[PDB]
């Protein structure tokens, strides 16, 4: 009547099983990374140049007010 | 069918990490002749270039 029934793989077997190492490269050349670093450094230098010159002018103004008040 | 990604994550945390490499590279170097004469087996052999697997 009944037939044999035990744990077996399904007909045709199972699907493929990945085992190879997969460490993909995100990707950015050393030249590009160094260029981005240098570019942001240059932008910061320019911004600080303008701001510190403005600060010098403000300090000179404050010094002038003090000089006017001294006598 | 999902374990290879776990091994990949392990490798991403360890394989190319410079702290890990500085902790492991050139540590406990054993020659093939010493590995054989000292009774080693398994990876302790195969890490030294001996081609052996039971």
């Amino acid at each position: 009547a009944s037939k044999v029934k035990q744990d077996m793989p399904p007909p045709g077997g199972y699907g493929p099983i990945d085992y190879k190492r997969n460490l993909p490269r995100r990707g950015l050349s050393g030249y590009s990374m160094f260029a981005v670093g240098i570019g942001t450094l240059l932008f910061g230098y320019w911004s600080m140049m303008k701001w510190n010159r403005e600060r010098r002018r403000l300090q000179i103004e404050d010094f002038e007010a003090r000089i006017a008040l001294m006598p | 069918k999902n374990f290879s990604f776990r091994i990949d994550e392990l490798e991403e945390m360890l394989t190319n990490n410079r702290i890990w490499r500085n902790r492991t590279v050139d540590i406990g170097v054993v020659t093939a002749e010493d590995a054989l004469n000292y009774g080693f087996s398994g990876v302790m052999l195969r890490g030294s270039g001996i081609q052996w697997d039971l």
